[PDB]
C-alpha cells in the first residue's frame, strides 16, 4: 500500500513523497451526510477535491484543517420496555418520557464556524476567481437522508437540518455575537438506508439522556448548474453516495502488486 | 590552464588523428579521470569521452581514448567533414569540478573546395536620409579559412572605416564572413565606382557598384 | 528526451548584475547535477560550477566563489518520470572579461566516478558587458541577384545594420520559409557596432505565386521590423 | 545501504541490486492468524493469500524452467540483443531504476521469457544428456 | 560480451486491485461489547506499523478511480446484513 | 517439435523428452480470477486449486529429498536393475511411450522411490559431511 505524504495533494496527480505500509492508518467507519464526522484532518491547508470541478453534478469533497466542534444532545430522559413476543424474541419499546420534553439538537460554536467558512471561501476562490462572490444556501430537496445531516450517536439516529448554517454571501474581505448556533434535529428509529430494499432496521431505544461530542472535518457540496459565470456560484450541501464518505480517508492510499522478476544484461558465463 | 594540449592540429579525409592532453604532476593523469568535449564555438557542445576511454552513448566508435602515466590522448578514426571543429579535454575526480585544457583546433582537409559567393550591396534611400553610407560585402561558401578584403573607392584604396569580420563556419560545413565600409555622403557623391575585392588563395572575387546606378 | 531551455539575451553595465534562467523538461530535475560553464574570448571556456537540486550541494570554482550565486527551484512532476524544474544563476561584479555565451547542462550519472559531468547542454545565452547604450537596428531589403542563369534562381534577403546590443534572430514569412534561408554573422565596427545580413535562394519563376516577407525581432531593444523584398530584379544576368 | 522494504525503488539498479533479499523476505509471509472462526469474511482474505502463493509459485516455475534456479542473482547463456535497450553498460546500472527499465523492456519483454525457456533448457538439458556419458 | 541475467526481488510494482485485510486495533478484547463493527473477524494490529518512505519516488495517484473505496463500501454493507441477520425480526409489528 | 501442450503423449520417450518445459508450465498456473464474492461455489473450486499446490509440492518434496533438485532432466547414482524392464537402450527411447513405460514399471515402481530417498541422500549427504573437511 503506497501512502502519499506531501501536505498539499490534489487527489489526482503524482505524489512526489511516497511511503509504503501493509496496514493503513486507523479509519473510523462513520455513516454521515452533509458533514464528515470524526475524520482525518488535512495538513496545513483546506483541500477542495473533486472528480471534475467544471462538471456540476460531481460532488465537491472538502477536508478541514481545524476541527469544527459540534455537540449533539437527545434531552429526553427516556426509558424502555421489554415486552415479550414469541417463544424467544423480545421487543424493546420506547417507554413514557420521564421529565420534560424538547427537541434534540446539535450545537456548533458560531466563531469557529465563521472562521472555518472564512478559510474555506479563500480555497474555493482559487478555482472560481480572485475577488468574486460565492453563496451557499440550504439543501434543495428530495430524500430525507440527502437533505439532512444524518448520523448516529449512542444508538439513536439524528436527522438534523443544517439550514441554520448555510446563509452566506462573501465579499472579498468579509461576509454579509450569538455565542453558538443551534440546529433543530429530528430522530428516526426505522431506517431504509439499506441498498437492499428488502430489509429495514429498527433502532432500540436508549434508556437515559444522550450527549455526544464530535469533530467536524469535511463537507459534501453541489454547485448550482447553468450559466452562472458572470454572476455568483452556489454550493448547496448534498451527499447520498456512501463512497464519498470514504474518499476523504482513502485518497492517499493505492494498492500495488509486486512483480519481483527482472532481467538485465551483465557480463558472465555459465559452464 | 596548466592542462596543456596540442597547439594546432590538421588532418586528412578518412584517416586517423591524435590529440594530446597533459599537465604537471598536480593535475596529472596518473590517478585522475579524463574527459573529452566536442566544442562547436558558439553552439551546443557534446560529451564524447568520459572518465576514461569509455565513450558517451550514441558516439560512433570512430573516437577512442588512452591514458598514459603522463598524458592522455584522443584518437579519431575515419575523419569526417563535420569533425572540423575545436575540441577540449577535462581532468577531474569524483568530487572535484572540471579543469579545461588549452584547446586543440581540428581541420580535416582532402575535401572538395568551395568556390566563394561574394555579393556587394550599397546603402538604400533610407540611409541616404540618415546621412551615412555603408557598403555591404557578404562572403559565404568558401573552404579555406583565410580571406583578405580590400576596399577601393574609384579603384583607390581605403583605410578608414574599413572593417572586416572573422571566418565563421557555415552549418553546411563551409565557411562564411563579411566586411563593411563606412563612408560619408560627401565621399559617397564624389566617386564613380566602388569595389570590394576578396583575394582567395586560388582566385579573387571583385564586385563593383556605383552611386549613379 | 531532456529538452532544456535557458534564458533570453540581456544587456548590462560593468559592475552591475544579471540573472540567467535554466528551465528544464522531459526528465527528472532532481536526479542530476546542473553544471554551469561559460565561453569568453579572453580566456576561453571556464567551468563555473555545478549544483545538486536533490541534496542542495553546490561546488564553484575558487575564482567564482564570491560573484556567482546558483539557485534551483523544486521540481514540478508531470508524470512519474518527468519533472519541470528550474535553475537560476545570478552573477555580480560584471567586468569586461565576463562577456560571452553561457551554458547550463545536465549531470551525467546518478552514481559512479563521473556523476556531474555535463551531457545535455542548453542552447546558450550570450552576454555583453558594456557601458554603451541600447540602439535599435536599421533594416533594409536586398535587391535580387542572379545565381544560375540557365537554372533560373534569384537571391534576395534583408539587411540589419548598426545595433549595439545582443544579436537578432530573423524568420521568413512568419517562419513559413526555411529552405534556402542562409544567415550571415555580425560585424564589429570601430565604434562598437554590430551588423549582419540574411538571404534566401528563391526560384526566379516564384514571383507571382509566393510572397517573401522577412521578420526581424530585436529582443533587448524590444523592436520588430517586417520588410517586404521587392520582386523587381536588377542583375543583368537575371533579367534575361 | 538497507533502508528497509522497497527502500531502493528510485535508486540505481546497481544499488537496488544490493537489496534483493529484503524485497523477497516480505512478499511471501505477511502471515495473518485466522484462528477465529468467522464465516463469510475469511473466504475473501483466504482466497487472497491462496492466490498469493499461486502467483508466487508461477514465478518459481518460471525461475525453474530456466537454467537459473537459485533464488538469487543468476546468469544465463542467452546473449543480450542490441535492439533491446540500445545502451552501453553503466548507463543502465548507474542512471536507471528498475521501474523505468521494465518500462523500456515492456515492448520487448514477452519474447525474452521464451528465449530463456526454449533456447536454453530445451537444448542445454538435451546437450547435458548428450555430453555426460563420456 | 553481455548476457541476460534474471534478478529475483527487484522493487517493481504494477497497480492492481485485490482483496485487502482489516485490523482489530488490539483493544478489542477489552471492549467486550460482544460485537462492534468489525471486531468480529479482524486480526490484531502489528506492534510497529512498517512505514517506510521511498526516496526519489513519484507515484501517480487517483483517488476517484480507486478500488479500495469499493472494497470498504462492500465491506460495510456486508457488515450491516451479517450484524442484523441473527437479531429479532419485527414483522408482526406491521399492525 | 513443439505441438503444444501434451503434444507428445504418443511419441517416443526421447521425442517427448524434448517437450518437458511445456507440460510443466501449464500444470501449476491455470489461474482463475476469483475477485467476485460468491458464497458457496468458491469453496469447491478453491479447495481444488489448493489441493493442486498440495499435490504439486508433494512432487517437489520427492524432487527435493533426492539428489535431483533441478526442475529439469537429472541424473542420479542408483544403478538400473535388469529385473526392471528387461530391455536394452534405444528399444525404450525410440519404441515406447511414457504411458506404456509407467505401465511396465508400475509393478516395480514403488521401491524405486525408496531406493532414491534412502540409498542416496541418507548416505550421499552423510558422505558429503564426512568428505568435505579436507
Ligand atoms: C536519489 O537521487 C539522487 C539524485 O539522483 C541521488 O543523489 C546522488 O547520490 C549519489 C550517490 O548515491 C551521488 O554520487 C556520489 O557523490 C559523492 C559525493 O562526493 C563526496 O565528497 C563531497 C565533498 O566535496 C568535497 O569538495 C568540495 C568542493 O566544493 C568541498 O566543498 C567539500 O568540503 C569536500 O572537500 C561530500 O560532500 C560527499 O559527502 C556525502 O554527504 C554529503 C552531504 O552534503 C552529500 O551531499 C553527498 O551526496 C555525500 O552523501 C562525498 O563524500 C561521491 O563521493 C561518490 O563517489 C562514490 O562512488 C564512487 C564510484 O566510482 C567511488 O569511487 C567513491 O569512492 C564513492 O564511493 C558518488 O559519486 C550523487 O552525487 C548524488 N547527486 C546527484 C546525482 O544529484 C540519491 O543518492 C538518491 N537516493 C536514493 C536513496 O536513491
Ligand atoms: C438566513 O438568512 C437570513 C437573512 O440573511 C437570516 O435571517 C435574519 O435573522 C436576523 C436575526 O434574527 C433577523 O433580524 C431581526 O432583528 C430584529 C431586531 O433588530 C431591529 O430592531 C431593533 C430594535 O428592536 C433595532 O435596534 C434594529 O436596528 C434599528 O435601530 C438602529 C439603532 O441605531 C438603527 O441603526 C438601524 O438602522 C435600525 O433602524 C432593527 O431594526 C428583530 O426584531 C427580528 O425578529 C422579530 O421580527 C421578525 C420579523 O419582523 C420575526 O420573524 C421574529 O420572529 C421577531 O418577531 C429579527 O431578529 C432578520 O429579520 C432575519 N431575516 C429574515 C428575512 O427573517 C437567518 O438567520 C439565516 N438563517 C436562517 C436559519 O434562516
Ligand atoms: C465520534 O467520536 C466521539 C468521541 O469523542 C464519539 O463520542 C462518544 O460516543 C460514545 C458512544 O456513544 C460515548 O460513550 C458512551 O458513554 C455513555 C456515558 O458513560 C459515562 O460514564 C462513563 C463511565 O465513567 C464514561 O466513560 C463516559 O465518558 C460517560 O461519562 C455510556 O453509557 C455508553 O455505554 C456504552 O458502552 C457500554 C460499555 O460497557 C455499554 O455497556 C453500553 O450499553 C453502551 O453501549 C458509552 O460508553 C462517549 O461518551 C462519547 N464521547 C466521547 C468519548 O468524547 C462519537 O460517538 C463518535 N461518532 C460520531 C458520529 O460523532
Ligand atoms: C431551506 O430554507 C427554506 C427557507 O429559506 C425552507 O423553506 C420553508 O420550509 C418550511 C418547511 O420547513 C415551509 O413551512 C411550511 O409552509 C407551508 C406552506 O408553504 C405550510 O403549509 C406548513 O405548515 C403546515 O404544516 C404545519 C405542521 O404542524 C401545520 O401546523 C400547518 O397547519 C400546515 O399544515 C409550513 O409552515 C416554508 O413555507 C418554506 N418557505 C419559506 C421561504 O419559509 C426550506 O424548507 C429549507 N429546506 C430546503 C430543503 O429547501
Ligand atoms: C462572522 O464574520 C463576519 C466578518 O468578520 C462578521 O461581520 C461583521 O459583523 C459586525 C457586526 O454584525 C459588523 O460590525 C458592524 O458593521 C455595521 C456595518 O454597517 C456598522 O454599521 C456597525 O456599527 C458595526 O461596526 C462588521 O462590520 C462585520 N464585518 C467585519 C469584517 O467585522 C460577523 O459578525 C461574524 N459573525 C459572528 C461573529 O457571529
Ligand atoms: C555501445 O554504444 C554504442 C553507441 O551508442 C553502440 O553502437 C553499441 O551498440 C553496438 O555496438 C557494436 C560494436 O561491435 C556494433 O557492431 C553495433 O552495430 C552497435 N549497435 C547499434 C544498434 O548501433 C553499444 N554497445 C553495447 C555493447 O552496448
Ligand atoms: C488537479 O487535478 C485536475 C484534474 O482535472 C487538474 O486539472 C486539469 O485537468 C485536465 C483534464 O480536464 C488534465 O488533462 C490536466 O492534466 C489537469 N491539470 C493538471 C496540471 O494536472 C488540476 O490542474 C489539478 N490541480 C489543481 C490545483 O486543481
Ligand atoms: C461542547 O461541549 C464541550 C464540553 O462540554 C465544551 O467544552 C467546554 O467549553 C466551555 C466554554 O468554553 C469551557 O469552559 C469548558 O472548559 C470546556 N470543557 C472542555 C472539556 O473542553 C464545548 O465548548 C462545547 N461546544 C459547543 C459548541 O457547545
Ligand atoms: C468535466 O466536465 C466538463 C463538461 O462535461 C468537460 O468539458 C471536462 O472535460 C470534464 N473534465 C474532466 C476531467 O472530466
Ligand atoms: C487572488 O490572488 C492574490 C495573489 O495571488 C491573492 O492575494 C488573493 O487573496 C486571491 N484572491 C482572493 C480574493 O483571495
Ligand atoms: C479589501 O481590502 C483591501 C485593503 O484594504 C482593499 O484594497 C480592497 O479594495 C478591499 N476589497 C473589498 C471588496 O472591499
Ligand atoms: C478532535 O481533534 C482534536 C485535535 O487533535 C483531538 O484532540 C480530539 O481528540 C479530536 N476528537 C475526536 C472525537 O476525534
Ligand atoms: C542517464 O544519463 C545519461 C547521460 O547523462 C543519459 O544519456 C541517459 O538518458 C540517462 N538515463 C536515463 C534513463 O535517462
Ligand atoms: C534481436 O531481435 C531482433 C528482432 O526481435 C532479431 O531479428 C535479431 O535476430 C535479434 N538478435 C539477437 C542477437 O538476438
Ligand atoms: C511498443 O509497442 C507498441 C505497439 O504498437 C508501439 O506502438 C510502440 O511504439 C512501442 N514502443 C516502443 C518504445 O518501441
Ligand atoms: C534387482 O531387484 C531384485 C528384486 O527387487 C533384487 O533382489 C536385486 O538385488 C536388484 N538388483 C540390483 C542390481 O539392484
Ligand atoms: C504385477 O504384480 C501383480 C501382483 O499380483 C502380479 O499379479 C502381476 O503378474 C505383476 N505384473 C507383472 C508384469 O509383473
Amino acid at each position: 500500500i503506497l501512502k502519499c505524504k506531501d501536505k498539499k495533494f490534489n487527489g489526482t496527480g503524482p505524489c512526489p513523497s511516497v511511503s509504503t505500509v501493509q496496514c493503513t492508518h486507523g479509519i473510523k467507519p462513520v455513516v454521515s451526510t452533509q458533514l464528515l464526522l470524526n475524520g482525518s484532518l488535512a495538513e496545513e491547508e483546506v483541500m477542495i477535491r473533486s472528480e471534475n470541478i467544471t462538471n456540476n453534478a460531481k460532488n465537491i469533497l472538502v477536508q478541514f484543517n481545524t476541527p469544527v466542534q459540534i455537540n449533539c444532545t437527545r434531552p429526553n430522559n427516556n426509558t424502555r420496555k421489554s415486552i415479550r413476543i414469541g417463544p424467544g424474541q423480545a421487543f424493546y419499546a420506547t417507554g413514557d418520557i420521564i421529565g420534560d420534553i424538547r427537541q434534540a439538537h446539535c450545537n456548533v460554536s458560531k466563531a469557529t464556524w465563521n472562521e472555518t467558512l472564512g478559510k474555506v471561501v479563500k480555497q474555493l476562490r482559487k478555482h472560481f476567481g480572485n475577488n468574486t462572490i460565492i453563496r451557499f444556501a440550504n439543501s434543495s430537496g428530495g430524500d430525507l437522508e440527502v437533505t439532512t445531516h444524518s448520523f448516529n450517536c449512542g444508538g439513536e439516529f439524528f436527522y438534523c437540518n443544517t439550514s441554520g448554517l448555510f446563509n452566506s454571501t462573501w465579499i472579498s474581505n468579509t461576509s454579509v455575537s450569538n455565542d453558538s448556533i443551534t440546529l433543530p434535529c429530528r430522530i428516526k428509529q426505522i431506517i431504509n438506508m439499506w441498498q437492499r430494499i428488502g430489509q429495514a432496521m429498527y433502532a432500540p431505544p436508549i434508556q437515559g439522556v444522550i450527549r455526544c461530542v464530535s469533530n467536524i472535518t469535511g463537507l459534501i457540496l453541489t454547485r448550482d448548474g447553468g450559466s452562472t459565470n458572470s454572476t455568483t456560484e452556489t454550493f448547496r450541501p448534498g451527499g447520498g453516495d456512501m463512497r464519498d464518505n470514504w474518499r476523504s480517508e482513502l485518497y492517499k492510499y493505492k494498492v500495488v502488486k509486486i512483480e519481483p522478476l527482472g532481467v538485465a544484461p551483465t557480463r558472465c558465463k555459465r559452464r | 590552464s596548466v592542462l596543456t594540449q596540442s597547439a594546432s592540429v590538421s588532418g586528412s579525409l578518412g584517416q586517423s588523428v591524435t590529440i594530446s592532453c597533459t599537465g604537471p604532476n598536480s593535475v596529472c593523469c596518473s590517478h585522475k579521470s579524463i574527459s573529452w568535449y566536442q566544442w562547436p564555438p558558439g553552439r551546443a557542445p557534446t560529451l564524447i569521452i568520459y572518465e576514461d576511454n569509455e565513450r558517451a552513448p550514441g558516439i560512433s566508435p570512430r573516437f577512442s581514448g588512452y591514458k598514459s602515466y603522463w598524458s592522455a590522448y584522443l584518437t579519431i578514426s575515419d575523419l569526417r567533414p563535420e569533425d572540423e571543429t575545436t575540441y577540449y579535454c577535462c581532468s577531474y575526480t569524483h568530487n572535484s569540478g572540471c579543469v579545461f585544457g588549452t584547446g586543440t583546433k581540428v581541420s580535416v582537409l582532402g575535401q572538395s573546395k568551395a568556390n566563394p559567393s561574394v555579393t556587394l550591396f550599397p546603402p538604400s534611400s533610407e540611409e541616404l536620409q540618415a546621412n551615412k553610407a555603408t557598403l555591404v560585402c557578404l562572403i559565404s561558401d568558401f573552404y579555406p579559412g583565410a580571406v583578405t578584403v580590400a576596399w577601393k573607392a574609384d579603384s583607390s584604396p581605403v583605410k578608414a572605416g574599413v572593417e572586416t569580420t572573422t571566418p565563421s563556419k557555415q552549418s553546411n560545413n563551409k565557411y562564411a564572413a563579411s566586411s563593411y565600409l563606412s563612408l560619408t555622403p560627401e565621399q559617397w557623391k564624389s566617386h564613380r565606382s566602388y569595389s570590394c575585392q576578396v583575394t582567395h588563395e586560388g582566385s579573387t572575387v571583385e564586385k563593383t557598384v556605383a552611386p549613379t546606378e | 528526451e531532456g529538452q532544456l531551455v535557458q534564458s533570453g539575451a540581456e544587456l548590462k553595465k560593468p559592475g552591475a548584475s544579471v540573472k540567467i534562467s535554466c528551465k528544464t523538461s522531459g526528465y527528472r530535475f532532481n536526479f542530476y547535477h546542473i553544471n554551469w560553464i561559460r565561453q569568453t574570448a579572453g580566456r576561453g571556456p571556464e567551468w563555473m560550477g555545478w549544483i545538486s537540486p536533490y541534496s542542495g550541494d553546490k561546488n564553484l570554482a575558487p575564482a567564482f566563489q564570491d560573484r556567482v550565486i546558483m539557485t534551483t527551484d523544486t521540481e514540478v512532476p508531470v508524470t512519474s518520470f518527468t519533472s519541470t524544474g528550474a535553475a537560476y544563476m545570478e552573477i555580480r561584479n560584471l567586468k569586461f572579461d565576463d562577456t560571452g555565451t553561457y551554458f547550463c547542462a545536465k549531470g551525467l550519472l546518478r552514481d559512479g566516478s563521473s556523476t556531474w559531468l555535463p551531457y545535455l547542454w542548453g542552447q546558450g545565452t550570450l552576454l555583453t558587458v558594456s557601458s554603451a547604450s541600447t540602439k535599435g537596428p536599421s533594416v533594409f531589403p536586398l535587391a535580387p541577384s542572379s545565381k544560375s542563369t540557365s537554372g533560373g534562381t534569384a537571391a534576395l534577403g534583408c539587411l540589419v545594420k548598426d545595433y549595439f546590443p545582443e544579436p537578432v534572430t530573423v524568420s521568413w514569412n512568419s517562419g513559413a520559409l526555411t529552405s534556402g534561408v542562409h544567415t550571415f554573422p555580425a560585424v564589429l565596427q570601430s565604434s562598437g557596432l554590430y551588423s549582419l545580413s540574411s538571404v534566401v535562394t528563391v526560384p526566379s519563376s516564384s514571383l507571382g505565386t509566393q510572397t517573401y516577407i522577412c521578420n526581424v525581432n530585436h529582443k533587448p531593444s524590444n523592436t520588430k521590423v517586417d520588410k517586404r523584398v521587392e520582386p523587381k530584379s536588377c542583375d543583368k544576368g537575371l533579367e534575361v | 545501504v538497507f533502508l528497509g522494504f522497497l527502500g531502493a525503488a528510485g535508486s540505481t539498479m546497481g544499488a537496488a541490486s544490493m537489496t534483493l533479499t529484503v524485497q523477497a523476505r516480505n512478499l511471501l509471509s505477511g502471515n495473518p492468524d485466522w484462528l477465529p472462526d468467522m464465516t463469510v469474511w475469511g473466504i475473501k482474505q483466504l482466497q487472497a493469500r491462496v492466490l498469493a502463493v499461486e502467483r508466487y509459485l508461477r514465478d518459481q516455475q518460471l525461475l525453474g524452467i530456466w537454467g537459473c534456479s537459485g533464488k538469487l542473482i543468476c546468469c544465463t547463456n542467452v546473449p543480450w540483443n542490441s535492439s533491446w535497450s540500445n545502451r552501453n553498460l553503466s548507463e543502465i546500472w548507474d542512471n536507471m531504476t528498475w521501474l523505468q527499465w521494465d518500462k523500456e523492456i515492456s515492448n520487448y519483454t514477452q519474447i525474452i521469457y521464451g528465449l530463456l525457456e526454449e533456447s536454453q533448457n530445451q537444448q542445454e538439458k538435451n546437450e547435458q544428456d548428450l555430453l555426460a556419458l563420456d | 560480451n553481455l548476457w541476460v541475467t534474471v534478478y529475483y526481488g527487484v522493487p517493481v510494482w504494477k497497480d492492481a486491485e485485490t482483496t485487502l485485510f482489516c485490523a482489530s486495533d488490539a483493544k478489542a478484547y477489552d471492549t467486550e461489547k460482544h460485537n462492534v463493527w468489525a471486531t468480529h473477524a479482524c486480526v490484531p494490529t502489528d506492534p510497529n506499523p512498517q512505514e517506510i518512505h521511498l526516496e526519489n519516488v513519484t507515484e501517480e495517484f487517483n483517488m476517484w478511480k480507486n478500488n479500495m473505496v469499493e472494497q470498504m463500501h462492500t465491506d460495510i454493507i456486508s457488515l450491516w446484513d451479517q450484524s442484523l441477520k441473527p437479531c429479532v425480526k419485527l414483522t408482526p409489528l406491521c399492525v
